């Protein structure tokens, strides 16, 4: 290596520890990597920023296809790459962002904690989701993890109440579950399926729309197999045991004779989504209750996708979705706390 | 792995990564004093060849061998040869390029063993000694390479829209093996640094035509194209061939290799 271009190139570059102040501001703590609370040195910046440090050293294929994805991604509903940076000396590589203050997590535990304020803001955090999923799954990216600790969303700021769809699944070995909370797991998965699909994150984005209805995971429940019996059960005592009818090629999933062996269509006979949604103040007559229906259908094939969830006229009846979901009333949940 | 498939006009490729003949031409001069300009189009195709090989003996797909060669071609577009060694770093961009696709892993043992191993089994003309670089030489270059690239990994190539208009045609059996097989020598020039992938993709199937006295006229006029600078990149293709003939890689490379400007040691 010449040592002209090294030492000229070493000179020229950029250090995380030079912009950022970032010491003892850690908000995230998970196996990707640790994020921070960052404010620029140099500018007198206003404005908060998130650093996430990646887990590991070197460019894992992990750490590549994220980088790859986020250089590309562009949409205000998905968390927008502002900058990379590469430190030579420790090898480790990260990631700077706009920081969100909010999440959907803290907000569901918020109002459990408590007992949708603004009559619209289920609704208009729902129609982000699905915007921000659409343009993944039109550039053929799949989320692969989707959840509500994963749906941020901006604080105060130019882009207040703003979703922004982050955490995405970037690598998974041969698109595939099976390789190294199941609440927001599509059945599909849970019998064995051996792929991720688009069909997959709607499911998802279907249990987080109940859970904005109720303040409950709908799919609340207590190896590297993927079948899991009590989540199977908990899914069919919400919504029933699927007929012949309902899911044809259930017979081609890996576990279906697992199933068989395991569970009996008896045991779930009064059981409905109708009777779960009634039993937590949701009309099964409103358009929020037919949407809903459609987004957690057990046959993936039968599942609504994105786009067409979008036009559902759920989102033509008043109260309108708003771009800040917050719809200009004043933010009571907390600021995240520093670890 | 059709991840951001319509993206291109959006795409960093476009956006960064479609340069101007002429900014190109111009840092390519600082080489230019060692090397002729028919020297450094030689050396260009013969490292071509060598990111082919090594891609093949690791058993990648043709995509990910292209984006390899992008990798490789955007580094010294900017840089000059001496900046880092092109043996070191043609492996370093098959890794990296192998790493943004999520269908197996190359390990590192198995990198390092088919850099020797093409090296010495088919490229022995070229060089005399073995490949004296290590997995800590690799790890090094690579962030040189994602930094100068700024981080920009996904390329588009032409053999996705190529298919897409072979299939249009009804000629996949009779013109796809011959234009695909054109779209691999297009990579031996700069061809991909300033066009659109698109239209190297329908210049290649031209020629194909051409080469097969298949008349496509009135295919190509359904098409809302440019054709100048399809002719223009024909006429890149024409050359490439010229060139290939009066070339003998393996009699003048070890030549053309020492020539080059090397990379300068601390004091
Ligand atoms: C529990 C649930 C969610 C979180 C979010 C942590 N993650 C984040 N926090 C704030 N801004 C970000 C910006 C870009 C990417 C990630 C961010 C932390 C704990």
């Amino acid at each position: 290596m010449d040592y002209d271009f090294k030492v000229k190139l070493s000179s020229e570059r950029e250090r995380v520890e030079d912009l950022f102040e970032y010491e003892g501001c850690k908000v995230g703590r998970g196996t990707y990597g640790h994020v921070y609370k960052a404010k620029r040195k140099d500018g007198k910046d206003d404005k908060d920023y998130a650093l996430k440090q990646i887990e590991g050293t070197g460019i894992s294929m992990s750490a590549c296809r994220e980088i790859a994805l986020l250089r590309e991604l562009k949409h205000p509903n998905v968390i927008s790459l502002q900058k990379v940076f590469l430190s030579h000396a420790d090898r480790k590589v990260w990631l700077l962002f706009d920081y969100a203050e909010h999440d959907l997590w803290h907000i569901i535990k918020f109002h459990r904690a408590s007992k949708q304020l603004p009559r619209g803001m289920v609704k208009s955090l729902l129609y982000q989701i699905l915007d921000g999923i659409h343009y993944l799954h039109a550039n053929w990216v799949l989320h692969r993890d989707l959840k509500p600790a994963n749906i941020l969303v901006m604080g105060e700021g130019p882009e207040r109440g703003r979703v922004k769809i982050a955490d995405m699944g970037f690598a998974r070995l041969f698109n595939s579950p099976l390789k190294p909370t199941f609440w927001y797991r599509a059945p599909e998965l849970l019998l064995g399926a051996r792929h991720y699909t688009k069909a997959i994150d709607i499911w998802a984005i279907g249990c987080i729309f109940a859970e904005l209805l109720t303040s409950e995971p709908i799919f609340h429940c207590r190896t590297s197999n993927p079948y899991h019996h009590d989540q199977l059960d908990r899914i069919f005592n919400v919504m029933g045991f699927p007929a012949d009818k309902d899911w044809e090629d259930i017979k081609k999933m890996p576990e279906h004779s697992t199933l068989m062996k395991d569970f009996r269509r008896n045991t779930y006979t009064n059981c409905s989504l109708i009777k779960y949604m009634e039993k937590h103040k949701v009309k099964p007559d409103s358009k929020a209750f037919h949407l809903l229906q459609k987004l957690l259908t057990m046959d993936p094939i039968k599942r609504i996708t994105s786009e067409q969830a979008m036009q559902d006229p759920y989102f033509l009846e008043d109260p309108l979705p708003t771009s800040d979901v917050f719809a200009g009333c004043q933010i009571p949940y907390p600021k995240r706390e520093f670890l | 792995d059709k991840a951001m498939a319509g993206n291109f006009w959006q795409s960093s490729h476009y956006l960064q990564w479609i340069l101007d003949k002429q900014d190109l031409l111009k840092e390519r001069q600082k080489d230019l004093k060692f090397l002729s300009e028919e020297e450094y189009w030689k050396l260009q195709i013969f490292f071509t060849n060598v990111i082919q090989a090594l891609g093949e003996h690791l058993k990648l797909r043709q995509q990910v061998i292209a984006t390899a060669t992008v990798y490789f071609k955007r580094f010294y577009a900017r840089y000059s040869l001496k900046s880092i060694d092109p043996v070191l770093m043609a492996p370093t961009c098959v890794f990296l390029a192998s790493k943004v696709e999520e269908f197996g892993v190359v390990s590192n043992t198995r990198l390092i063993a088919a850099a020797t191993s093409v090296l010495k089994t088919r490229f022995s003309y070229a060089f005399p000694k073995e490949f004296p670089y290590r997995m800590n030489h690799i790890l090094e270059c690579e962030f040189y390479l994602l930094e100068l690239m700024d981080c920009c990994l996904i390329v588009y190539h032409p053999y996705r829209p190529l298919l897409q208009y072979v299939q249009d045609m009804g000629q996949e059996d009779m013109l796809l093996p011959l234009a695909w097989r054109i779209v691999n020598d297009t990579y031996r020039t700069d061809l991909c640094l300033l066009y659109p992938p698109f239209m190297i993709a329908l210049a290649c199937l031209h020629v194909a035509c051409v080469v097969q006295q298949k008349d496509a006229r009135q295919w190509f006029a359904e098409l809302s194209v440019d054709m100048e600078k399809i002719l223009e990149i024909i006429r890149v293709i024409l050359k490439l061939y010229e060139q290939w003939k009066n070339f003998d890689e393996r009699k003048e490379m070890a030549t053309i290799l020492s020539k080059m400007p090397k990379p300068k040691p601390p004091p």
